RNA sequence: CCGACUUACCAACCCGAUGCAAACUGCGAAUACCGGAGAAUGUUAUCACGGGAGACACACGGCGGGUGCUAACGUCCGUCGUGAAGAGGGAAACAACCCAGACCGCCAGCUAAGGUCCCAAAGUCAUGGUUAAGUGGGAAACGAUGUGGGAAGGCCCAGAC
RNA sequence: UCCUCCUAAAGAGUAACGGAGGAGCACGAAGGUUGGCUAAUCCUGGUCGGACAUCAGGAGGUUAGUGCAAUGGCAUAAGCC
RNA sequence: GCUCAACGGAUAAAAGGUACUCCGGGGAUAACAGGCUGAUACCGCCCAAGAGUUCAUAUCGACGGCGGUGUUUGGCACCU
RNA sequence: UGCCUGGCGGCCGUAGCGCGGUGGUCCCACCUGACCCCAUGCCGAACUCAGAAGUGAAACGCCGUAGCGCCGAUGGUAGUGUGGGGUCUCCCCAUGCGAGAGUAGGGAACUGCCAGGCAA
């Protein structure tokens, strides 16, 4: 899972996640899964939607993973009354807006990447999309 | 044979931009050289096909604004940011 | 630098004068001759300036760059300066060491009747 | 382990621009040096920014690190 | 000078405290209720703050 | 001991490329607020002093947020509206939602929201399309030669599917 | 109880058993003024000397320091002698 | 001269039990039940590595995803 | 009147660095020496004084070069005041406002008072 090395404070707010991505292109490799719906993606998400993409495309190819959680996600415990403060940080969010690219991947076959982007997006809750890397 | 068929436009900003990309016209400019940036107005359906084409961003174009020809080079442009489609692109005149 | 470690030691007078909104005297000592001048509290020009370099003054000095030469300076400034009318200014050292030639040049200035 | 916090000290900018003021009248009053002591302005010891004439506030952005100052003129 | 009308459309109750206090400087009571002003940016301003609730006529 | 070369590896700092931040800012709105001038408008709506108070359980909706599960007719604030202390028409019924502010009377008319086949006042109105599901009249990922419109392209009676 | 930042929606203020941390002093000098000076960290070289004592130069640039937590501020230095 | 630190400081000086209890109130505030919600609970579906001699989908189903119901444990205190 | 140089500013990165060329009649800096004024918590480095053979290396000034820093439109987009709408954890429509980044391009400053040198 992917998770922050000691960030500057363990808890932070809920925060809204309106807007449109910047992490639009195709930048390291030359296709595409670009998030069409708005949402967020656990740490547990983004690595089990990534060992069923790294074994559609083989030990061949690289795959490039655009988004990082950086975002703790508090859980109260069951049967726990409310107030007494905040509670514990369980899981580390990403918040996916529509327009930003989850995966990149580049050394195989189009149409094998167009196959290999159907598994990935069966394991995320957000709408995806393929794109293609465009000459500028 | 790249050579795209534009217009003048009257109205601009964020009102008057979206109104006509709602009727698949997406704005451009022409700006460059020493004359006034020209607001052109052209239509989706045709450029959204030419850029398709790798050569549509390395081949001089053409550009037929009430009947006057532009050549340019495509500069900037700008996708809509998760449908395959287009919001406004830079025409440097060259 | 030599030079630009002088313009910070001045900065601190200089910024504290023009609140003040008083008439400096501000002395520029070289090696060679030493300079001195009068600045209207506008900051921007001088009303009454006299050196050395001139030669009014070099021709009755045996070296321009000593204290004698420097005693002439202050009785030029404060004799040309009480004939403008400016009467009480204010002593700006420009970094300099109030000691040697900057010192002489108010000694002969206050003597004068310019209001120091 | 928390639920501790200050009392608000009331700071900002008191008097605006074009505003006239009296002699003694709090112009700025800040922590730090937000604002600086142009013309005819004093600074106390809270870095509290008066008015030393009567006249009005003027806000500048003068000197070579482009901080603010706040001058006076007799208006 | 020349001088211009308008008119209230709609109520004024679900409305911010600075659109009830613009429709008191215009001089509006109620819906329909007429009223002459002159033709002025001061009065231009008024009425394209308003223009959801009031019908002008030049 | 000095100390050279090499490596199925990990990698400091710089450089190019890419994202994130309530407790980051080399930038930076819209509003709001403070001051000046000007006209119109408002039964002075303004401030000060004095007599009398009540009130200090608030609620819901919008917007901006904390907390919770971006759960609660949840809980706590900012700001506005409404109720509270406001009836009336609509939302089937429904304080807090939409419209609108009841001095009284009238077997008068025009309109707001919302509606016009019958219950139940008003279009079984007009032109052009869509839908086969009683959809409209509860809901998701996902699934499907359902079916309509638009642009582009491949192949094609030198015979394609 | 008091202080700092966020929450707080670009004036001020603004809640919760919301998120983060401190104080109940110290100093006759660490105060006043005058004069002067300006860092941290690396790189190179050098007796004991070493990742890190002192010294010389360069790079760098205020990432230093500020009696103490945080924020604002500071070389015109409020930092250092 | 006061950790009058419960820090606008009730006295200079003060801890507990009550199932033997009692009075005045409150659904301003809990236990049972209802309501709102659905984290958890139960049920179903999606992708599908892999298991099943061979073979993903006879039968199961990793890593994750999306809903339903309103039986569990709870949250809220709207009703008494 | 113009090129030069020094001083005090205005404005303060279109105004600052990098690289290269270049100036010494004046001026400036370096520079020579130190009984004395004064001086270093050691030391004429600095500060200071007395002077001035030599130099333009260093320093500073000036001219070119854009390798960087920096400035920067038009257009679009993000956002948003007010009034409406929706598949209302988010958007859309009408009207007004309109960034930041990026792009064309601009760009190695501009200018005033005084005092000298100089060709006149
Ligand atoms: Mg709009
Ligand atoms: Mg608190
Ligand atoms: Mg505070
Ligand atoms: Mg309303
Ligand atoms: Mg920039
Ligand atoms: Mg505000
Ligand atoms: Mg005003
Ligand atoms: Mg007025
Ligand atoms: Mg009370
Ligand atoms: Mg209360
Ligand atoms: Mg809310
Ligand atoms: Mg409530
Ligand atoms: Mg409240
Ligand atoms: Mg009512
Ligand atoms: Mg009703
Ligand atoms: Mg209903
Ligand atoms: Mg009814
Ligand atoms: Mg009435
Ligand atoms: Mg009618
Ligand atoms: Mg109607
Ligand atoms: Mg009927
Ligand atoms: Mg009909
Ligand atoms: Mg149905
Ligand atoms: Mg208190
Ligand atoms: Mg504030
Ligand atoms: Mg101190
Ligand atoms: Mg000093
Ligand atoms: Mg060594
Ligand atoms: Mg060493
Ligand atoms: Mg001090
Ligand atoms: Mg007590
Ligand atoms: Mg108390
Ligand atoms: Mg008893
Ligand atoms: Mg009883
Ligand atoms: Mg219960
Ligand atoms: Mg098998
Ligand atoms: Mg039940
Ligand atoms: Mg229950
Ligand atoms: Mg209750
Ligand atoms: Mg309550
Ligand atoms: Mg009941
Ligand atoms: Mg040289
Ligand atoms: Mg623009
Ligand atoms: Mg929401
Ligand atoms: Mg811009």
């Amino acid at each position: 899972m992917l998770q922050p090395k000691r960030t500057k404070f363990r808890k932070m707010h809920k925060g809204r996640n309106r807007g449109l991505a910047q992490g639009t292109d195709v930048s390291f490799g030359s296709f595409g899964l670009k998030a069409v719906g708005r949402g967020r993606l656990t740490a547990r998400q983004i690595e089990a939607a990534r060992r069923a993409m790294t074994r559609a495309v083989k030990r061949q190819g690289k795959i490039w993973i655009r988004v990082f959680p950086d975002k703790p996600i508090t859980e109260k415990p069951l049967a726990v009354r409310m107030g007494k403060g905040k509670g514990n940080v369980e899981y580390w969010v990403a918040l996916i807006q529509p327009g930003k690219v989850l995966y990149e991947m580049d050394g195989v076959p189009e149409e094998l990447a167009r196959e290999a982007f159907k598994l990935a997006a069966a394991k995320l809750p957000i709408k995806t999309t393929f794109v293609t890397k465009t000459v500028m | 044979m790249f050579t795209i068929n534009a217009e003048v436009r009257k109205e601009q900003g964020k009102g008057a931009s979206r109104r006509l990309r709602a009727a698949n016209k997406f704005p451009a400019i022409i700006y460059g050289g020493k004359e006034a940036p020209l607001a052109i107005e052209l239509d989706h359906d045709k450029v959204m096909n030419m850029q398709a084409k790798a050569e549509f961003y390395s081949e001089v174009l053409t550009i037929v604004v009430d009947g006057k020809e532009i050549k340019v080079k495509a500069q900037d442009v700008q996708r809509h940011p998760y449908k395959p489609k287009l919001q406004h692109i830079d025409f440097v005149r060259a | 630098d030599k030079k630009s470690a002088r313009i910070r030691r001045a900065t601190r007078a200089r910024r504290k004068l023009q609140e003040l909104g008083a008439t400096r005297l501000v002395v520029h000592r070289t090696p060679r001759h030493i300079y001195a001048q009068v600045i209207a509290p506008n900051g921007s020009e001088v009303l009454v300036a006299a050196s050395t370099v001139e030669k009014a003054i070099a021709e009755q000095l045996k070296y321009t760059g000593n204290k004698d030469a420097a005693a002439a300076v202050g009785k030029a400034v404060a004799e040309r300066a009480l004939e403008k009318g400016i009467k009480d200014v204010s002593f700006d050292r420009s970094g300099f060491q109030y000691h040697g030639r900057v010192q002489a040049l108010a000694d002969a200035a206050r003597e004068a009747g310019l209001q120091f | 382990r928390n639920g501790r916090d200050s009392e608000a000290k009331r700071l900002g900018v008191k008097r605006f621009g074009g505003e006239s003021v009296l002699a003694g009248s709090i112009i700025v009053r800040q922590r730090g040096t937000k604002f600086h002591a142009g013309a005819n302005v004093g600074c106390g010891r809270d870095h509290t920014l008066f008015a030393k004439a009567d006249g009005k506030v003027k806000f500048e952005v003068k000197g070579p690190k482009n901080r603010k100052f706040i001058s006076i003129e007799a208006e | 000078a020349k001088t211009i009308k308008i008119t209230q459309t709609r109520s004024a109750i679900g409305r911010l405290p600075k659109h009830k206090a613009t429709l008191l400087g215009l001089g509006l009571r109620r819906i329909g209720h007429t009223v002459e002003r002159e033709d002025t940016p001061a009065i231009r301003g008024m009425i394209n703050a308003v223009s959801f609730m009031v019908k002008v006529e030049e």
